[PDB]
Parts: structure tokens; C-alpha cells; sequence
């Protein structure tokens, strides 16, 4: 009955938007927010009072505004501004009061009830009543609290409740007893009364029920003395497990009040305050804090900080932080751990170790925030540099373990260098220099090195980041002795696991000219194959068929090393790799474009040399002989022809005719149209006759390409399908599938002629960003995550695609609706171009004109649409949106920082079963799609109009914003991680080759696009001198993206109108 | 045809330049256009000739040869050109260019090159000649408006509210006012101290009027620099009084219910050389002459197939 109640509304929910759709009433609002939040979903609730706020300023009064958006800060100055402004007026104190009672303000709200006390309105009196009795109840004052209980009605389960306290205390047991039984039953008779249509007063009657069970334990906790640790467990641990706002803990503190005083509970109040302040509620956390120290909210300001505990003062010090005055902050630091030191080294007597140690790792904590202070008063220069690297090494002494303490210190070594480094790019830009600047990096390089691997040991399983910046020392620096021997030691030191994380970063530099560095990569690379190999086999295969020499030999040497071991399974995988190729690009497509190819360069560009350039590696490719019955087939119906126009071309290259040059273009325009022909008619593949080692395989010891992983049992290649379904396209990809050992299908996508290798980084990054997700308590509790697929290069041409099962492209659910709804499919293009023929070539303003007509006479609906009338209930279709809405709005902000173009509705779609969002195609990274000379994006991420239609109503407001900033907040926290990633790639070797299309050296190209990207997580990609917060820079964000004058300078194919 | 005493020209989308008389509605000829919508139209003050300013290229067609094809093209200019202006001395011409250039052209004289450039970044979108001929006012995309003094080539630049592109300005032909429109729909006007001759010429700023809440397109003076006529997006062309700056009259194309999308923006228009009478150009493939006092549709000259973002107008003897 439960899970059929929230159908219903959902059900209504449709209709109620479909409604609002047709015209916005505050009505419908009403009706909206009410069952937003029976269907218990807050943050989509929170968006339609943003549009309410923006649309109609009509439940008025800035104050209630502030008041129902939770945010008592505001509402309570705004309602001082509107008292003194205005009279008395009964509303506007008991809002001014709510306030307060939220806040846990109960000095005002014990005054603001008393001082005015008028009162000539009897519901004024009602309610005054129920606020003043908790406000009686936190200030101590229990003659204040009966007199205002005994004006609180024992109908209300509120006043059946302040009378099981007032008992408690008085103690009288047998009445709190009864008293709490009344209070339930009140409160029970009471959801039912308002049964969904509450306010937080579901969420808050488990504050009242945890409440009134923690009440009933501090009745145990008064004349049977046995469970004052089994009550203080639970009470710990329910707590650091616990997860409710401020507010709620307050409360549920002043229960656990009546039986212990914060002085004995220390840690349970100081891991408030720590929240307090985290949910940047200083004012508050300060004063549970003076509460502790038993000393003033420091009036005796220019006195030093009482030292009496130890861990409060430290509490205190970074709450000043934290609050306004940091150089005091800084200064109180300085010196208490000085104090510390001190109150270590003499007052320790032996028969106290315990407190030594707690004393010690308080003390790490310290020197860590005092560096870190350091850094943010100063910045990094000739002068804080060493002071901070003495702060962090004294922290990496007091606690020897401990990552943070060690990563601190790795990455200040690591910024020495850098700033040494980039200060020397700035003296070069105008002998005993460069003797003088080796003693320097060399200095701080060591440490770095060193400090990278105890903090890498220190993560395990979290340590992406550190590892890739060992990688950048180890290659960044042509090898001295000092740095390779402080290498060496790590690689012997840190775990084999954690170099698969890099694989792809280490075999990128396999043949690295620099002798020293080579050296460990080559060992390093053999010990990761001696345990997991399969995580080398592949990458190893691919880089040991390649053009470039010192690769494929190097890659060889590793190869035959681990053949010592493993040679069945390196042999197996060189023959898979090497047969799916084959298969990939048959004998007759490389002909097909080798010829089209071969015509631009000879009949329209008159070059013969770079001609023969093309078909000589055809006609050598052939002259190895068929070894498929498809290469044989081929060879045919088209060899002897070939054979022969190459002999005419053969001919000229002695002769230098022009008759001998055009027997060969007669006969290889033959052949061209031959195939032509036969080239829509590959709609399948045959294992047989393409390649039949492929079909003979059988329960090999290969995994299936990019399952390997430890932990998890390995799944082996056991059969291939013989058949591979050929997507007919302009590159005409294979669907291949392979038979896994655990019984399950694998199916891949084998692409011919992409480089895949780009892919593979960006799908490294998602991997981290969805560890960052899965980490942040936020978006944790939302779900967030990027949707990956498995990316296995097999070559610079070719490789491997996970397929994700369940998905369409946009196009296509589109393309579908559309034909199914009779609409036809280009239709906003077939308007644009009766209106304007010359559409490409208008002014800004004309095509803004075109653009909106086109939008302006066709539906916007179509995904929103088909989205509903495909889910089989509304419950369903219900979370399938809320899944869309949050999956998208992560890629948005992720694809952003990425720079990821060309996001047009081929290149993005969605899963069917759970509504949630995948990107494919990242070929274009970083601004490349804006730069571009021809039609440029104007567009961050395509945040189009059926795109926002298929959200709730009240849309990007809603949903959409709120997980916009949560996954942007999780991407400015982990900024390195993030740039550690980027920077691996962005100055891969084998990689810059994407960016020297800015003409259709890389030091400095590779330094902007990187650059550009920390821009983007410091919130400085807007202007220069701004450094704008997340919603600040979202909300620009979102408005580029929908921008009409963005959107219509789109190429017609990115469909700017779906 | 440019015998005529009333020259009247409309050019757009659909290739053809048109040429209308006046007072019957009737279109005498019409040039072929083709490759390319028109952005700008003007009639030289020599009314040899009408310039037509497009993309990547001004066509200039003959009033007096009442039939061929382009005198003249000027090419080698990549991306749109938005504005086109002579100087009264037969000789000198004007652009505004997507290229973030406003270049001069010696219209006696051979070359594909221009005699000056004048470069911004940011596009350019509109370009007009301070009745002195001695400074040009330049307006783009960034929103900046700039005076640039064809003496001493000091570029002297001015910023309203912008961060919103100014779309385009004009100034009275009695140099007291000078107008500048934009994108969020406002228009600026300014006070012309007359420096002149050993020049200063600045500029005092008067009034902001909310003239449309969508896109402003064009803006322009009567003759008479009793009225200001600002064109839109919102499909209306409001006549304003220079005395008051309020709303002395209307001209609107707006279906009569909410349910109909719209069909046509207000892109251009010309005064009549007596201030009587104002010319429109529209999307809906029309340009119109209103009465400027009652606001009363006098004629629609219909015969473009695709839209009309075009006018020129000429009154002179
Ligand atoms: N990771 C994946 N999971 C599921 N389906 C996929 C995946 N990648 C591609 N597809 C499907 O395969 C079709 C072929 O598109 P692509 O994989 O991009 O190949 P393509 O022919 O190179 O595409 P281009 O370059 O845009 S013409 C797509 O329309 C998708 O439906
Ligand atoms: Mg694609
Ligand atoms: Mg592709």
C-alpha cells in the first residue's frame, strides 16, 4: 500500500506540471511544492520556490522569502529591517521569533518573548508559548519553562513532550514516562492529520522520535547506574554516523544536557562545533566552544589563549581562521605550539605516554595549518619557502604517519621546483646561472621525490595524484644520480599495485632517449608484468607494432621478459590484437580510401610523388599474400588489375609519359567503382572468411579486453561470436562480441581509423571525478556519476569500445518520435533555410531572428515526451528524470573543465532503463571546437532546449543548478587531482598532436590549454580579475549555454534547436 | 529610375535588389543580388548609384543606367558588411565589417584595397558620418561607440551601460544629437559640443530611453531633428519627439493575439526628406510607408519572396 501511495502522486505530478506548462499560477505553485515534497524530494521542491521568488514577489515580504528558503541569516535582519521600519504587527514577531528558535538563538528568543509580552492577540499567545519553553529550556532557566509549559496545551504533542522534560529533571519518573507515551501518540494521530502536505515535519518527526528515544535513555541514565558507557556509545557513535543540519543536534545535545555537562562529553561537543563551522556556522560553534574552555569569547583580546585543553584551544585557533581575523589566528598559532613543545618535553614524567602521543599528533595538526597559513598570508617566494618546508617537515616528524602531513610536504618540495623553474623562464625571457639553478631544482627535487612516495603508501586505493607527480619529476628531470638513486629507493619501497593506475603514462615514455630514466621504466614495467600481467599485455602488444623504432623494440624486450613467465598468454594476446585489426579495416576499405586519396593528390593537387605514397603501401600490404579466404576473395575479383595498374605506374616513374600514368588511373578507376558498389552491402562480417584464428579460439587465458582487474576473479576470452554486425557509417565500425569464462557476453565496438588513445585519458579522469563523487557525502547521497565504457587501443588506427547496453542517441529517440508523430525529422533546418537560403552567412542579429522562428513554429516537448510515454508506471518515469536531470548536469560541469566540444545529438545518449546520461566521441578536447576557424562552438555544454523541456518544469532553477554546483564544489576541492590528470596528457608525448589542428612550440600551447583549466577551477574563466564562487560562475555557465546568440551560430548539424 | 525624383530601394534575402516608385507602389526594377542577403542599402549623395553592402563584398549598382549590374564590387573583406556611408564630396565611402573594421574606400580610383582601415576588437555593426565629414562614429559589438577623426586619425572611445553590443547610431543632420541603440533595447542620446574646424567635438550625455524590450536594430534622426525613430525585434518602430524624448507615435506589426509566433521584425527605416513620412523594413517581406503623425499605413510594397532587411530612401534636387 506504501509504495502504491507515492504512484498516485506521481501520477498527479505529470498532470500538475502539464498543467503549469500551459500557464504558471501560483495555485499550480502551490499544488506543486506540496507534492514535490510528499514524493519526498526537497532539492526539485526548492527549485519551484526559486521560480516562485522570481516570478511572483507575492507571498511578499522579503523576510518570508528568506523565512521558507531556510536561510534564517537573512530572514532575521531582514525581519529587524521591516520592524524598525514599520510598527509592531503581530505577524512579524513570530517570524522574527522562528527565526531565532531555528538558530538556536534562545537569549533573543527568551528576551523578544518576555520584553514584549503585550500580546493582546490570543493565537500570538499560543504559540509564543511553544518557542519560549525551548528557549527557557537551553538557557538553563527551568522556572521559566514550567511557567511557559503550563500555557502549552498537553494536546499537542509538543506540549506533552517539555512536560517529559521539566519531570526529568525534577525527577519525576513515572511522569516523564507517561509523558513521552502521550507525546508519541500526539504525534502519530498528528501525520496522519496532515497526511504528505507537511513541511519538514516528516523529516523533523524523526528528530522529534530520535528525540524522545534519546529521552527515554536518559531516563536510564538517573537511578540504575549500569550503561553509562553502553549510553555514551551509542550516543558517540549514532552521532559521527548521524548526519542532520546543525539545528537538529542542538536539540538532540540539550537531551543528553539533563545527565552530562559538555566538560565531560568533550569530544562529542567538539566534534559539533567542528560541524558548526564546516556548515559555516561560526558564530555558533564559537560560543559552544567558549562554553568548553570555561573562559571568555576572548574580551581579553590581546591576552594569549588559555592552554588548559589543549584540544579546544586548537578548535579555537582555526574557528579564528576560519571566522574574520587570520593574522591573530596565525599569530595564536606560533605561539601555542610553542607552549606545546614545551608542555611536552619537561612535564613529561614517564608514567605518561598516552598524553605524550595525543600531545604529539595535536601538535602535526598544527605545524600543518601553520604552514598552510603561511602559504595563504604570503605565497611561495624566496622567503616562505623554506619556513613552510621546515613547518611540514616538523609536522611530518610529530606524526610520521599520516598522508596529509607527507603530501604536504611532497607538494611544497614539488612547487619549490616549480617556482625556482618558472622563474628562470622569466629571466631567460630577457653559466654561473645554470650551475646555480641545478644546486637549486636539484635541491628541492630529492625531497619531492621522496616526500611523493611515503605519502603514496600512505593512500592506497586514493593516490592517483601523487603517483602521476612522482611520473613528472622522474621524467621532467634528464636524469642527475641524486633524483634517480631517490627513485629507485621508492619503486623497491611503494607496492606494485599502484603503477596500473599509470600504465598508459609509463609506456608512453618506454622509449625515452634520456639512458637513466629508460633504465626503471624498462625494470619497472617487467615487475608489473611478473604480477598482473594482462593489465601489460595489451598496451605492450600495441606499442610493439610501431612505426617509430625505439618503441616497438623497447616494447619487445619487455614482451620476450615476460615470456620467461607468462608466454602462452603473451602470445595469445599478440594474435588477438593482431587478427582484430585485420578485421577492423579489410583489404578493399584501405583501397577505397587510398584511392579517393590518391585522386585528390593526382587529378586535383598534380602530385605524383605524394601519390605513390599512398598506393605503394597498398601494393606492398598485398604482396605479402592472402591469408583469409575475404583477402583471397579480394584478391580475385581485383588483384591482377592492381598488379598491373602499378605496373603501368612503374612505367612513367622511368618513362616519365603521361600515357604510361593514364593505363593506371583506367584501370584503378575500375576497380573503385567495383567496390563502391559492394560497400553498402557489408553489413556483416564473418569470422570465417575474415579471419578464422579468430573463430578457432577457444578458453583462452586472455581476459576479455579491459575486465582485468585485482580483487575480482579474472574473466578469460572463452569464445568469439562468429559473427560481427557492421554499423554501416562513414567508417563502418564492427560490433564485435566475445563469450566470457563466467558465461556472460562482452560486446565491443571495433573501430577502424580513430585514435583511441585520447578516449582511454578522458576515460582515466571520469574514473577519478566518479572516486571524488562517490567520496563527497553530498554527492554521494544524490548518487552522482560519470557513466564510463572500456577503451583498449589496439593501434594508432584501431581499438576497442565497451558497449553500454540500454542506449539510444539522442538522434535516434528523436528520429523515432518525430516518424512516429508523422513530424518530419530536419524540420526547424527546413524552416531556417525557407526563410533564410543564405542562412550561414547572416549578421548575428539576422540569424538570432532565423534561429528563434525556427524554434518558435515546432514542438519543444519531443523528449520530455517520449520519455513519458515510454516508462511503464510514473514512479518510474519519475526517477528516470530525476536520474537524467542529475547524470547530465555532472557531464556538464566535468565535460566543462574538460573543454569538450562537440557535443551534438549523435554524441550523447541515454540510457532507457534508468533515464541516466553517457558521452561518447572525445575527440575534441580542451577549446579546440572554439577555436576552430570554420563554424566555432560559442557553446560550454549543450544544455538545449528539449534537453531542459525533459527535466521537471522549473527546470535548471531546480535539480539541474543544485547538482551543477555539488559537482562543481567536488571539482574545485580536488583541483590537483583534477590537473595532475590533465597535465599528464595535455603534455603526453604521443598525444600533442591534438592541438597542432589549430592550423586546420607545444611547450607553449600546452601551457595555455592547461592554464585555461585552472582558470576553470578557480573560478578566473570568466574575467581575469574576478574570482568568481560556484553558483556565480554556474549561473554564467548555464546562461552561455542557452544563450539564443550562442546557440544559432551552431553548425546546423549540432541541432542548436533540439 | 534614379530619373525618378523619389528613389526607393528594398533588398534581402531573396536576391533581387528592388526598386519601387513612391506614391503607387508599383516596383520599377528590379537588380539581381545573388550569392548573398543584403545587409545595408545607400543611394550616394551624387544619387549616381546605390551601394549594396553584403557578404564579404559592397555591390554598387546604377540609378542612372537604369539596367545593367554592379559598377563597381569591392572585395578581398572576409565576414559581413553591416554599414555602409558617403561622404558628400562624391569620393569618399564607409564600412562596418564583421572583420572588427571600419574602412574607407576611394570610390574615384581602382584597387580591391581600401584607402584607410580603422581596426576594434569586436565587430563592427554600425558606422555613420558626423555631418562635418570629419569624424566617423563607430559602433560595436563589445559596446563601444568610437569616434574616429579621418584628420588626425586619433580614435577617441565611449562606453554606455555596455557589456551589450550597440546594434547601431545615427546623429541629426544639424549636429546637436547623437544616438546609439543596442541589444538590451536601449537608446542613448548625447549633447554635440561643436567643437569644429581645429576641432574638439564632444560628447554630453541626455537621456536613456527604454525605447523596446527586445533587440533595438536601428535608430534614426528626422531631417528635421524633431523626431528620433528607433526599429526593433519587438516588431514595432517608435517615433520619438527630440524635444521630449517621449512617444509621439507608434508603428507596429503584432498579429492581435498572443497565439501567433509573430512573423516579422522591424529592421530599417528612412525618413521622407520633408520629416512627413517613414519608411520600414520587414521579415514579413514588406516595406511600408507610414504617415508619421497618425501612424497610418500608407502603402506596403510587396513583391520580395524571402524577407527585407533593406532601405534606402532619396529626396533630393
Ligand atoms: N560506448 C558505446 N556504447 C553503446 N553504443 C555505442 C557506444 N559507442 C558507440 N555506440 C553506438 O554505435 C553507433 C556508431 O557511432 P560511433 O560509435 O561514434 O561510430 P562512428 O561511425 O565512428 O561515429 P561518427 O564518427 O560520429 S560518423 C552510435 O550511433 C552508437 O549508437
Ligand atoms: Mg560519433
Ligand atoms: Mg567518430
Amino acid at each position: 500500500e506504501r509504495a502504491a501511495k507515492c504512484r498516485a502522486y506521481a501520477k498527479a505530478l505529470h498532470y500538475k506540471e502539464l498543467e503549469f506548462q500551459k500557464g504558471p499560477t501560483p495555485a499550480i505553485l502551490e499544488s506543486l511544492i506540496s507534492i514535490n515534497n510528499k514524493l519526498q524530494q526537497p532539492e526539485a521542491a526548492a527549485g519551484v520556490l526559486e521560480y516562485a521568488m522570481k516570478h511572483f514577489g507575492e507571498l511578499e515580504i522579503q523576510a518570508t522569502w528568506y523565512e521558507k528558503l531556510h536561510e534564517w541569516e537573512d530572514a532575521l535582519v531582514a525581519y529587524d529591517k521591516k520592524m524598525d521600519t514599520n510598527k509592531d504587527d503581530p505577524e512579524l514577531m513570530l517570524g522574527r521569533m522562528r527565526c531565532l528558535e531555528a538558530l538556536g538563538e534562545w537569549g533573543q528568543l527568551h528576551q523578544q518573548c518576555c520584553e514584549k509580552w503585550t500580546l493582546v492577540n490570543d493565537e500570538t499567545q499560543a504559540k509564543m508559548a511553544r518557542m519560549a519553553a525551548a528557549a527557557a529550556w537551553g538557557l538553563g532557566q527551568w522556572d521559566s519553562m514550567e511557567e511557559y509549559t503550563c500555557m502549552i496545551p498537553r494536546d499537542t504533542h509538543d506540549g506533552a513532550f517539555y512536560r517529559a522534560v521539566l519531570a526529568l529533571h525534577q525527577d519525576l519518573f513515572s511522569l516523564a514516562q507517561q509523558c513521552i507515551d502521550k507525546a508519541r501518540d500526539l504525534l502519530d494521530a498528528e501525520l496522519t492529520a496532515m497526511a504528505g502536505e507537511s513541511y519538514s515535519r516528516a523529516y523533523g518527526a524523526m528528530v522529534s522520535c530520535h528525540m524522545l528515544s534519546e529521552l527515554e535513555e536518559v531516563i536510564q541514565y538517573k537511578l540504575v547506574p549500569e550503561r553509562r558507557e553502553i549510553i555514551r556509545q551509542i550516543w558517540w557513535e549514532r552521532l559521527q554516523g548521524c548526519q542532520r543540519i546543525v539545528e537538529d543536534w542542538q536539540k538532540i545535545l540539550m537531551v543528553r544536557s539533563l545527565v552530562v555537562s559538555p566538560h565531560e562529553d568533550m569530544r562529542t561537543w567538539l566534534k559539533y562545533a567542528s560541524l558548526c563551522g564546516k556548515s559555516g556556522r561560526l558564530a555558533l560553534a564559537h560560543k559552544t566552544l567558549v562554553l568548553l574552555l570555561g573562559v571568555d569569547p576572548s574580551r581579553q583580546l590581546d591576552h594569549p589563549l588559555p592552554t588548559v585543553h589543549p584540544q579546544v584551544t586548537y578548535a579555537y585557533m582555526k574557528n579564528m581562521w576560519k571566522s574574520a581575523r587570520k593574522i591573530d589566528a596565525f599569530q595564536h598559532m606560533q605561539h601555542f605550539v610553542q607552549t606545546m613543545q614545551q608542555q611536552a618535553q619537561h612535564a613529561i614524567a614517564t608514567e605518561d605516554q598516552q598524553h605524550k602521543q595525543e600531545l604529539h599528533k595535536l601538535m602535526a595538526r598544527c605545524f600543518l595549518k601553520l604552514g598552510e597559513w603561511q602559504l595563504n598570508l604570503q605565497g611561495i617566494n624566496e622567503s616562505t619557502i623554506p619556513k613552510v618546508l621546515q613547518y611540514y617537515s616538523a609536522a611530518t616528524e610529530h606524526d610520521r604517519s599520516w598522508y596529509k602531513a607527507w603530501h604536504a610536504w611532497a607538494v611544497m618540495n614539488f612547487e619549490a621546483v616549480l617556482h625556482y623553474k618558472h622563474q628562470n623562464q622569466a629571466r631567460d625571457e630577457k653559466k654561473k646561472v645554470t650551475e646555480d639553478l641545478s644546486k637549486t631544482l636539484l635541491m628541492y627535487t630529492v625531497p619531492a621525490v621522496q616526500g611523493f612516495f611515503r605519502s603514496i603508501s600512505l593512500s592506497r586505493g586514493n593516490n592517483l595524484q601523487d603517483t602521476l607527480r612522482v611520473l613528472t619529476l622522474w621524467f621532467d628531470y634528464g636524469h642527475w644520480p641524486d633524483v634517480n638513486e631517490a627513485l629507485v629507493e621508492g619503486v623497491k619501497a611503494i607496492q606494485i599495485d599502484t603503477w596500473l593506475q599509470v600504465i598508459p603514462q609509463l609506456i608512453a615514455r618506454i622509449d625515452t632517449p634520456r639512458p637513466l630514466v629508460g633504465r626503471l621504466i624498462h625494470q619497472l614495467l617487467t615487475d608489473i608484468g611478473r604480477y598482473h600481467p594482462q593489465a601489460l599485455i595489451y598496451p605492450l602488444t600495441v606499442a610493439s607494432k610501431s612505426t617509430t623504432t625505439a618503441r616497438h623494440n623497447a616494447a619487445n624486450k619487455i614482451l620476450k621478459n615476460m615470456c620467461e613467465h607468462s608466454n602462452t598468454l603473451v602470445q595469445q594476446a599478440m594474435m588477438v590484437s593482431e587478427e582484430l585489426i585485420r578485421v577492423a579495416i579489410l583489404w578493399h576499405e584501405m583501397w577505397h580510401e587510398g584511392l579517393e586519396e590518391a585522386s585528390r593528390l593526382y587529378f586535383g593537387e598534380r602530385n605524383v610523388k605524394g601519390m605513390f605514397e599512398v598506393l605503394e603501401p597498398l601494393h606492398a600490404m598485398m604482396e605479402r599474400g592472402p591469408q583469409t579466404l575475404k583477402e583471397t576473395s579480394f584478391n580475385q575479383a581485383y588483384g591482377r588489375d592492381l598488379m598491373e595498374a602499378q605496373e603501368w605506374c612503374r612505367k612513367y616513374m622511368k618513362s616519365g609519359n603521361v600515357k604510361d600514368l593514364t593505363q593506371a588511373w583506367d584501370l584503378y578507376y575500375h576497380v573503385f567503382r567495383r567496390i563502391s558498389k559492394q560497400l553498402p552491402q557489408l553489413t556483416s562480417l564473418e569470422l570465417q572468411y575474415v579471419s578464422p584464428k579468430l573463430l578457432m579460439c577457444r578458453d583462452l587465458e586472455l581476459a576479455v579486453p579491459g575486465t582485468y582487474d585485482p580483487n575480482q576473479p579474472i574473466i578469460r576470452i572463452q569464445s568469439i561470436a562468429p559473427s560481427l554486425q557492421v554499423i554501416t557509417s562513414k567508417q563502418r565500425p564492427r560490433k564485435l562480441t566475445l563469450m566470457g569464462s563466467n558465461g556472460h557476453e562482452f560486446v565491443f565496438l571495433l573501430k577502424g581509423h580513430e585514435d583511441l588513445r585520447q578516449d582511454e585519458r578522458v576515460m582515466q579522469l571520469f574514473g577519478l571525478v566518479n572516486t571524488l563523487l562517490a567520496n563527497d557525502p553530498t554527492s554521494l547521497r544524490k548518487n552522482l556519476s560519470i557513466q564510463r565504457y572500456a577503451v583498449i587501443p589496439l593501434s594508432t588506427n584501431s581499438g576497442l569500445i565497451g558497449w553500454v547496453p540500454h542506449c539510444d542517441t539522442l538522434h535516434a529517440l528523436i528520429r523515432d518520435y518525430r516518424e512516429k508523430k508523422k513530424i518530419l525529422l530536419n524540420i526547424e533546418h527546413r524552416i531556417m533555410l525557407r526563410m533564410a537560403p543564405d542562412y550561414d552567412h547572416l549578421t548575428l542579429m539576422q540569424k538570432v531572428e532565423v534561429f528563434e522562428h525556427a524554434v518558435n513554429n515546432t514542438a519543444g516537448d519531443d523528449l520530455a515526451k517520449l520519455l513519458w510515454l515510454k516508462s511503464p508506471s510514473s514512479e518510474v518515469w519519475f526517477d528516470r528524470r530525476t536520474n537524467y536531470t542529475r547524470s547530465l548536469a555532472v557531464m556538464s560541469m566535468v565535460g566543462y573543465i574538460l573543454g569538450l566540444g562537440d557535443r551534438h545529438p549523435s554524441n550523447l545518449m541515454l540510457d532507457r532503463l534508468s533515464g541516466k546520461i553517457l558521452h561518447i566521441d572525445f575527440g575534441d578536447c580542451f577549446e579546440v571546437a572554439m577555436t576552430r576557424e570554420k563554424f566555432p562552438e560559442k557553446i560550454p555544454f549543450r544544455l538545449t532546449r528539449m534537453l531542459t523541456n525533459a527535466m521537471e518544469v522549473t527546470g535548471l532553477d531546480g535539480n539541474y543548478r543544485i547538482t551543477c554546483h555539488t559537482v562543481m564544489e567536488v571539482l574545485r576541492e580536488h583541483k590537483d587531482s583534477v590537473m595532475a590528470v590533465l597535465e599528464a596528457f595535455v603534455y603526453d608525448p604521443l598525444l600533442n598532436w591534438r592541438l597542432m589542428d589549430t592550423n586546420t612550440a607545444l611547450n607553449k600551447k600546452a601551457i595555455q590549454i592547461i592554464n585555461r583549466v585552472r582558470d576553470k577551477l578557480t573560478g578566473r574563466d570568466f574575467s581575469h580579475d574576478d574570482t568568481l564562487d560556484v553558483p556565480t560562475q554556474v549561473e554564467l555557465l548555464i546562461k552561455q549555454a542557452t544563450s539564443h546568440e550562442n546557440l544559432c551560430q551552431c553548425y546546423i548539424g549540432w541541432c542548436p534547436f533540439w | 529610375v534614379g530619373s525618378d525624383p523619389v528613389i526607393l530601394a528594398t533588398a534581402g534575402y531573396d536576391h533581387t535588389v528592388r526598386f519601387w516608385q513612391a506614391h503607387s507602389g508599383i516596383c520599377t526594377r528590379t537588380v539581381q543580388h545573388q550569392d548573398s542577403q543584403v545587409n545595408a542599402l545607400e543611394v550616394t549623395p551624387d544619387r549616381s548609384m546605390i551601394a549594396a553592402a553584403g557578404y564579404q563584398h559592397i555591390r554598387m549598382y546604377d540609378l542612372n543606367s537604369n539596367n545593367p549590374n554592379p559598377i563597381i564590387s569591392y572585395d578581398g573583406v572576409n565576414k559581413n558588411i553591416a554599414s555602409v556611408g558617403f561622404h558628400e564630396d562624391g569620393r569618399w565611402m564607409y564600412t562596418g565589417g564583421e572583420d572588427c573594421t571600419a574602412r574607407i574606400w576611394d570610390l574615384r580610383s581602382r584597387n580591391l584595397q581600401c584607402q584607410r582601415i580603422f581596426q576594434v576588437n569586436a565587430p563592427i555593426n554600425c558606422v555613420c558620418l558626423h555631418p562635418n565629414q570629419a569624424e566617423l562614429i563607430v559602433g560595436d559589438q563589445s559596446g563601444a561607440i568610437h569616434i574616429w577623426d579621418l584628420k588626425t586619425d586619433h580614435n577617441e572611445q565611449l562606453i554606455p551601460e555596455p557589456e551589450v553590443s550597440i546594434t547601431s547610431a545615427h546623429i541629426d543632420p544639424d549636429a546637436s544629437y547623437m544616438a546609439a541603440v543596442n541589444s538590451t533595447g536601449n537608446c542613448y542620446v548625447w549633447n554635440l559640443t561643436g567643437g569644429i574646424g581645429d576641432e574638439v567635438t564632444q560628447l554630453i550625455p541626455k537621456t536613456k530611453i527604454p525605447a523596446h524590450t527586445r533587440y533595438a536594430l536601428q535608430c534614426r534622426f528626422s531631417p528635421d531633428s524633431t523626431l528620433l525613430a528607433t526599429c526593433s525585434a519587438d516588431q514595432t518602430c517608435k517615433i520619438w519627439r527630440t524635444s521630449n524624448f517621449s512617444l509621439m507615435t507608434e508603428l507596429s506589426i503584432k498579429s492581435g493575439n498572443p497565439g501567433e509566433s509573430s512573423r516579422g521584425w522591424m529592421w530599417g527605416c528612412a525618413f521622407s526628406g520633408d520629416s512627413q513620412y517613414i519608411v520600414t523594413a520587414s521579415s514579413d517581406n514588406l516595406a511600408r510607408l507610414w504617415c508619421v503623425e497618425t501612424g497610418e499605413i500608407k502603402r506596403e510594397y510587396g513583391g520580395h519572396q524571402k524577407a527585407v532587411v533593406c532601405l534606402a530612401f532619396n529626396d533630393s534636387v
